[PDB]
C-alpha cells in the first residue's frame, strides 16, 4: 500500500514539468521515507536523480518498496485534468502494474480518479555517490548558470579545469573563444555568494553544452550548486532542495 | 582564564600569555613580527592541525604550555 499525497497537484506538476526537459521516462523508487525520481536521458549520457522526502507531502504511506515506471507524456496528460489547488494522491498496492491518481477538492466536494499503466524500466540506475572524487567545488547557481549560458553560445563543448585555488571554464570555437576564471572567495555580509573549492588532483574535463544547459535549470529550485569532478567517474551536479535533493550525473566528452 | 602558549619553529621559541577568548590572530602577528616575517608566509600548527587566525585558544582547548609549531608556507600549492 502506497499513498503519496501532495497538498497541491501543482507541486507534482512542477516536478513532472522539470523532468520533461531532460528525460521522457521516469522511474519512481518509492520507499518508507520518500520517493527517489530516477531518470536517464535518451542518449544515456545524463542521469537525473531527485529525492522527494516525506516532508514534501501532506501524508505519506509506504508499507513496502515499489517502483513506478511512468511515461512522462501520458503522466502530463492526466495532470492537465486536475486543478492546481487540488489535492493529488498517488495510490498503488504492493507489486503494482497500474497506478491511481486521485484529485480531490476541499470541504468533501469532488473526487476525480484517473488510472495510468506503469512501464517496466529494466536497466539498473547508476547514481554514483562515488566514494572519492578528484575535485569538489560549490558556487551560486545563478553564477554557474551565467557562465554556462555564455560559453554555450561559443561552442557545444565546455571544458572545466581545476587547479590549486583556480576554477576555469573554457569554450573555444569557430566564431571566437571565451573563458571564465573564478577563485575561492568568502564573504561574511553575504554568505550565499561564496565560492568553495577543494582539490586533491587537477581535473580537465570537457562537457556537452546542451547537457550543462539542462543541468543549470536546477538553479530555479536552489541557490547553490555542488560540482564534484573526477577523471574516472561521471561528474556530479547537486542542488539542495526543500523537497529533498537534486543530482545530475554527466559523462564527459571523448 | 589566561593560558600560556609556547610558539616555535626550528630555532626560536617564545612564550605568549593570552586570554582564552582572544582570537589567535594577535599571537600569530606577534610571532611573525618578532621574526621580521609576514603572517601569510608562516603556517601555524597546533597538535597536528593548522590553526586558523580567527580561532581562539578556547575553541581549540589549549591548556597551559601547549606548543604551536610555526613552519614556512610553501608557495605551491
Ligand atoms: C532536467 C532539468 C531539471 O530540473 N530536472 C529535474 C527536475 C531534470 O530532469
Ligand atoms: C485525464 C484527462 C483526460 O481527458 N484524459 C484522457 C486523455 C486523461 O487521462
Ligand atoms: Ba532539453
Ligand atoms: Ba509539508
Ligand atoms: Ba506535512
Ligand atoms: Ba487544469
Ligand atoms: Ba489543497
Ligand atoms: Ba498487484
Ligand atoms: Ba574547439
Ligand atoms: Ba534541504
Ligand atoms: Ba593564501
Ligand atoms: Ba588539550
Ligand atoms: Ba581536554
Ligand atoms: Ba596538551
Ligand atoms: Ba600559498
Amino acid at each position: 500500500m502506497l499513498e503519496a499525497k501532495f497538498e497541491e497537484a501543482s507541486l507534482f506538476k512542477r516536478i513532472i514539468d522539470g523532468f520533461k526537459d531532460c528525460v521522457q521516462l521516469v522511474n519512481f523508487q518509492c520507499k518508507e521515507d520518500g520517493i527517489i525520481a530516477q531518470a536517464v536521458d535518451d542518449s544515456r549520457v545524463l542521469l537525473v536523480s531527485l529525492e522527494i522526502g516525506v516532508e514534501a507531502f501532506q501524508e505519506y504511506r509506504c508499507d513496502h518498496p515499489v517502483t513506478l515506471g511512468m511515461d512522462l507524456t501520458s503522466l502530463s496528460k492526466i495532470l492537465r485534468c486536475g486543478n492546481n489547488t487540488d489535492t493529488l494522491t498517488l495510490i498503488a498496492d504492493n507489486t503494482p502494474d497500474s497506478i491511481i491518481l486521485l484529485f480531490e477538492d476541499t470541504k468533501k466536494d469532488r473526487i476525480a480518479e484517473y488510472s495510468l499503466k506503469l512501464m517496466d524500466i529494466d536497466a539498473d540506475f547508476l547514481g554514483i555517490e562515488e566514494l572519492q572524487y578528484d575535485s569538489t567545488l560549490s558556487l551560486p547557481s545563478s553564477e554557474f548558470s551565467k557562465i554556462v549560458r555564455d560559453l554555450s553560445q561559443l561552442s557545444d563543448s565546455i571544458n572545466i579545469m581545476i587547479t590549486k585555488e583556480t576554477i576555469k571554464f573554457v569554450a573555444d570555437g569557430d566564431i571566437g573563444s571565451g573563458s571564465v576564471i573564478i577563485k575561492p572567495f568568502v564573504d561574511m555580509e553575504h554568505p550565499e555568494t561564496s565560492i568553495k573549492l577543494e582539490m586533491d588532483q587537477p581535473v580537465d574535463l570537457t562537457f556537452g553544452a546542451k547537457y550543462l544547459l539542462d543541468i543549470i535549470k536546477g538553479s530555479s529550485l536552489s541557490d547553490r550548486v555542488g560540482i564534484r569532478l573526477s577523471s574516472e567517474a561521471p561528474a556530479l551536479f547537486q542542488f539542495d532542495l526543500k523537497s529533498g535533493f537534486l543530482q545530475f550525473f554527466l559523462a564527459p566528452k571523448f | 582564564t589566561h593560558i600560556n602558549l609556547k610558539v616555535s619553529d626550528g630555532s626560536s621559541e617564545i612564550f605568549f600569555k593570552i586570554k582564552k577568548t582572544t582570537p589567535l590572530r594577535r599571537l600569530m602577528e606577534a610571532f611573525a613580527k618578532r621574526q621580521g616575517k609576514e603572517m601569510d608566509s608562516l603556517r601555524f600548527l597546533y597538535d597536528g592541525i593548522r590553526i586558523q587566525a580567527d580561532q581562539t585558544p578556547e575553541d581549540l582547548d589549549m591548556e597551559d604550555n601547549d606548543i604551536i609549531e610555526a613552519h614556512r608556507e610553501q608557495i605551491g600549492g
